RNA sequence: UAGUUGGGCACUCUAGCGAGACUGCCGGUGACAAACCGGAGGAAGGUGGGGAUGACGUCAAAUCAUCAUGCCCCUUAUGACCUGGGCUACACACGUGCUACAAUGGGAAGUACAACGAGUCGCUAGACCGCGAGGUCAUGCAAAUCUCUUAAAGCUUCUCUCAGUUCGGAUUGCAGGCUGCAACUCGCCUGCAUGAAGCCGGAAUCGCUAGUAAUCGCGGAUCAGCACGCCGCGGUGAAUACGUUC
């Protein structure tokens, strides 16, 4: 039995799958810590256990692609609630009320014509 | 048999792949898809005046949707019906 | 630069004139419009009148000069300050 | 000047890098489209008149 | 802006010392949005505070941002013809911002060769009530007082 | 020094010799890699055989005022030609094709406000 | 300010190209052709009340569907003058052209015929007001849900020129449902250029 | 050895059809309403975020050099052909950007994650030569099939140690590569050589309220050759909004 979810954040999408064990996640063949060097997303990642008390009792599975780390440390967050959601429904207050289950949305504004970036205008002068 | 359609139009697209589709059917070669592919985007801009004017721009999109049919076990009688079902200029046909 | 392989450029034209002067006692100005023209050593010797846009000013060959381009050595356009 | 030069550019080109293009709708030599062989202001204008197969306003 | 006040947005605790003051001095001191590099030297001079000072880096830190952040600014008001600056109580976002804000930029000045260093000794420095950021907020504090006159404003 | 140049003592020995007028960090490298000296130790430290073997080298290279007079020898020849590019020396102008309605402060010198 | 041509914007939302075929190492090629065939098929039919041509291509045929209001006059007597003009379009491009006529019901509902009735009237020496006045009229009991008209320049042959414009019912031009048909024709006169230009809103899509 | 092969589409993805977000329901305020505040659920809540869309008009604004056009002027010339030259000038002034002034850094080594788009005589794999720019042989691909294209910041080690420097990369000499008939006027790029100003910027002045600013690369249109510009894409990613006196 392995309980599978996706999760998305920007342009990196992860495909979850939650087997039971020891809080071990290996994403794409690899360990947390060696695929994302950085604690702070390391951390994000694991919220969902913490907030549902499941802390250690579930190893991970992710195959994830696309995006830099950040955004897939992020999908893979979301990946996670998705199947604590599929382990118990119950979970759902609290990962709701955590926000682990809102799809964060916020994507790359595009550029705009005549503007240097998404905002940014070019200098201005009066005279 | 491998089939390769582009259109501009979505819409006529999955109506020349529904033909397809049901006249290979009915002439009784199995098939496979409609697959969809990407759509291919070209995009070109130009300065929306005839004249300095540099910042106000327009922009233009060139969309080109496409299917992919794969027709098994394909019958004597397929080849011909493929040949002779001609669908509008709107669409592209490629075979193998 | 300039490819080796594909060896130093000068101008028909212009390369053809200077061969038929080649055994010339007393070298003849020679009027090229050809910038382009890399000087060479067989060029020593002779006055060039290379145009610059506006008529074909005369330029002596020597040894040092050869190995560039014709036309540097004719300044286009003058100025003679503010 | 602009017919004499629309025809000196359709006629073949001393040399390669000397052919140039222009638009054959109206012979402007600048911003001329590959795709279309048209100038962006005739190019612009045909496209809203809807006589450029597949192009329409872009949005996204 | 004209229309109201706006929704503030929260940031998560600190990954190794679990608390949003840690997670809001590494923005501060981050730039270009090189978080990595930012978190980096907060840890590494939370180490030399540790190293330099047995006691918690967490605890010297707060006892800096204490003595940095101020109470009572002065913003300026015109007048008539007439524009002078007027003493105001900090509400306390701004407070923790600008204790963070002083902290960073005068440590920036320092003359330590290492950012983490440079934070380092600011850090400890604010703790014990002395440097560049307690004399930011002396200045303030003794600029409330002069023009305390126009407090009723 | 090595060619009459006191190079820097502590620094390594790489950089010290770049400090050497006609070599830069790639020829460094080079006559460190000949001469089997690490790059790391620092010039205070490297033995005077060493200085020896590292001088036998630059004297095989060709430096400071060899180098300079070749290459105001090249410069002098441009102008005594009176080449355009000796008129571009002559007047103190960028010579390699720059514009020069704005920039060229390089070559012509400070900005004179008039 | 400026606006969108009614047209291109809603190319593709509810107006579709009026080149129909689909092509990718002769766009070039072909397009120039349509462009050449569309200026031959003008100044020969400009008599016509040609409208719309619609092109098709299919390997080295080409079918033609030209709409107007004359379609007898367009043909001619037993086929003969649309069958002149298929001769004279093959030696144009080298090619099979196929044509096909299409009977313009309610004219008075097409942009580019209304206009260009409009600028031959103006040529005519008609008070521009009364002009557009009538087209609306004609429009409006065609039965548009709305018309709106303009014509600009040295009005009377006046100094300083201006613009006059009509409408009546409704035109929304921002609303992309709506199915609003838009043309200009310019107008030719003793004193330079009048342009005309003519929006028509039918029942939306 | 390889999602390779067999096998399956379940997941992702792709692209059609749909569903969904409609102040739709609960609470509070409200003049029985409009509407406002909050809550629920839900991925998304009040226009969810962004683009397209630009009213009547305004400035005799811009464009007779895209094009068309009234009128006026030229007609062996203000028309036309060719070569060369200029538009690239240069005491200075201004605008817009690129790189920097360094340690939150530079150098060496390792190692990881994108998206948008382009390709037939073009993208070009792999291999040989070359320090490099690239040259040679040669492969697949008219392309979710091959290639451009293992992106850069990142993260992890070593070195540098506050120096106008191992920062800087201007200027200049030499020697090369390419494209092209042709690189001097007058291209880009590379190697060696040199190492300019520049130590955070007066008066004043510009952009931005979030995946924004800031910061990092990638593609493309023009295009034989040529971008620090323009269009677009993705990576990391803030501070602040007290308030409407000026
Ligand atoms: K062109
Ligand atoms: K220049
Ligand atoms: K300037
Ligand atoms: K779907
Ligand atoms: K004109
Ligand atoms: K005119
Ligand atoms: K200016
Ligand atoms: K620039
Ligand atoms: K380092
Ligand atoms: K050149
Ligand atoms: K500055
Ligand atoms: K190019
Ligand atoms: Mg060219
Ligand atoms: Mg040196
Ligand atoms: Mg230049
Ligand atoms: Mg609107
Ligand atoms: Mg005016
Ligand atoms: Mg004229
Ligand atoms: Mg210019
Ligand atoms: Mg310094
Ligand atoms: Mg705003
Ligand atoms: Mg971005
Ligand atoms: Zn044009």
């Amino acid at each position: 039995v392995q309980y599978s979810g996706t999760g998305r954040r920007k342009n990196a999408v992860a495909r979850v799958r939650l087997v039971p064990g020891t809080g071990k996640i290996t994403v794409n063949k690899k360990d947390v810590e060696e695929y994302i060097p950085h604690a702070d997303l390391r951390e994000v990642i694991n919220q969902p256990f913490g907030v549902t008390e499941t802390k250690g009792a579930y190893d991970v599975i992710v195959n994830v692609n696309g995006g830099g780390y950040a955004g897939q440390s992020g999908a893979i967050r979301h990946g996670i609630a998705r199947a604590l959601l599929q382990v118990d429904p119950d979970f759902r207050s609290a990962l709701k009320r955590a926000g682990l289950l809102t799809r964060d949305a916020r994507m790359v504004e595009r550029k705009k014509p005549g503007l240097k970036k998404a905002r940014k205008a070019s200098q201005f002068s009066k005279r | 048999i491998r089939i390769r359609l582009k259109a501009y139009e979505h819409r006529i697209l999955d109506q020349s792949a529904d033909k397809i589709v049901e006249t290979a059917k009915r002439t009784g070669a199995d098939v496979s898809g409609p697959i969809p592919l990407p759509t291919e985007r070209s995009l070109y801009t130009v300065i929306r005046a005839t004249h300095k004017y540099k910042d106000s721009r327009e922009q233009f999109e060139m969309r080109t949707h496409k299917r992919l049919i794969d027709i098994v076990n394909p019958t004597p009688k397929t080849v011909d019906a493929l040949m002779k079902l001609d669908l509008p200029s709107g669409v592209n046909i490629e075979i193998k | 630069g300039r490819s080796l392989k594909k060896g130093p450029f000068v101008d028909d034209h212009l390369m053809k004139k200077v061969e038929a002067q080649q055994g010339a006692e007393k070298k003849k100005v020679i009027k090229t419009w050809s910038r382009r023209s890399t000087i060479f050593p067989s060029f020593v010797g002779f006055t060039i009148a290379v145009y610059d846009g506006r008529k074909h000013v005369p330029v002596y060959i020597q040894e040092d000069m050869v190995g560039h381009k014709l036309g540097e050595f004719a300044p286009t356009r003058t100025y003679r300050g503010h | 000047a602009k017919k004499s030069m629309i025809a000196k550019n359709k006629r073949p080109a001393k040399h390669s890098t000397q052919a140039y293009t222009r638009c054959e709708r109206c012979g402007r030599p600048h911003s001329v489209y590959r795709k279309f062989h048209l100038c962006r202001i005739c190019f612009r204008e045909l496209a809203y008149k809807g006589q450029i197969p597949g192009v329409k306003k872009a949005s996204w | 802006p004209r229309k109201g006040p706006v929704a503030k947005r929260d940031v998560l605790p600190d990954p190794i010392y679990n608390s949003k003051l840690v997670t809001r001095l590494i923005n501060r001191v981050m730039v270009d949005g090189k978080r990595g590099i930012a978190a980096n030297i907060i840890y590494n001079s939370f180490d030399i505070i540790k190293e330099s000072t047995g006691n918690d880096p967490l605890e010297v830190f707060e006892q800096a941002m204490k003595n940095v952040m101020p109470v009572l600014e002065v913003k300026a008001r015109r007048v008539g013809g007439s524009n002078y600056q007027v003493p105001v109580e900090v509400r306390p976002e701004r407070r923790t911002t600008l204790g963070l804000r002083w902290v960073v930029n005068y440590a920036r000045l320092r003359g330590e060769h290492t950012m983490e260093e440079r934070l380092a000794k600011e850090i400890m420095d604010a703790a014990n009530n002395t440097g560049a950021s307690v004399k930011k907020r002396e200045d303030t504090h003794k600029m409330a007082d002069a023009n305390r006159a126009f407090a009723h404003y | 020094r090595i060619a009459g140049v006191d190079i820097p003592r502590d620094k390594r020995v790489v950089v010290s010799l770049t400090y050497i007028y006609g070599i830069g960090n790639t020829t460094a490298k080079k006559v460190l890699a000949n001469v089997g000296v690490s790059e790391d130790v620092r010039v205070r430290d490297l033995t005077n055989e060493q200085t020896d073997a590292i001088r036998a080298e630059i004297d095989k290279l060709k430096v400071e005022g060899d180098l300079r007079r070749e290459v105001n020898l090249n410069i002098k020849r441009l102008m005594e030609i009176g080449s355009y590019r000796g008129i571009r020396h002559r007047r103190g102008l960028p010579t390699r094709g720059q514009n020069t309605k704005n920039n060229a402060r390089t070559r012509k010198g400070p900005t004179k406000t008039v | 300010g400026q606006k969108v041509h009614p047209i291109g914007m809603r190319v593709g939302i509810i107006r579709d190209w009026d080149a129909k075929w689909y092509a990718e190492k002769e766009y070039a090629e072909f397009l120039h052709e349509d462009l050449r065939i569309r200026k031959f098929i003008a100044t020969k039919l400009a008599d016509a009340a040609v409208s719309t041509i619609e092109i098709e291509r299919a390997a080295n045929r080409v079918n033609i569907s030209i709409h107007t209001a004359k379609p007898g006059m367009v043909i001619g007597k037993g086929g003969s003058e649309v069958e002149n003009l298929r001769k004279e379009l093959n030696k144009l491009t080298g090619k099979r052209v196929h044509i096909n006529i299409v009977e313009i019901k309610k004219p008075d509902l097409d942009a580019k015929l209304v206009g260009e009735g409009i600028a031959r009237q103006l040529e005519n020496r008609v008070a521009f007001r009364r002009a557009q006045k009538q087209a609306i009229q004609r429009a409006m009991r065609a039965g548009a849900k709305g018309i709106k008209t303009q014509v600009s320049g040295r009005l009377n042959g006046a100094d300083i020129a201006r613009s006059e414009g009509y409408s009546e019912g409704t035109v929304p031009l921002h609303t992309l449902r709506a199915d609003i048909d838009y043309a200009w024709e310019e107008a030719d006169t003793t004193y330079g250029k009048l342009g005309v230009k003519v929006w028509i809103y039918r029942g939306e899509i």
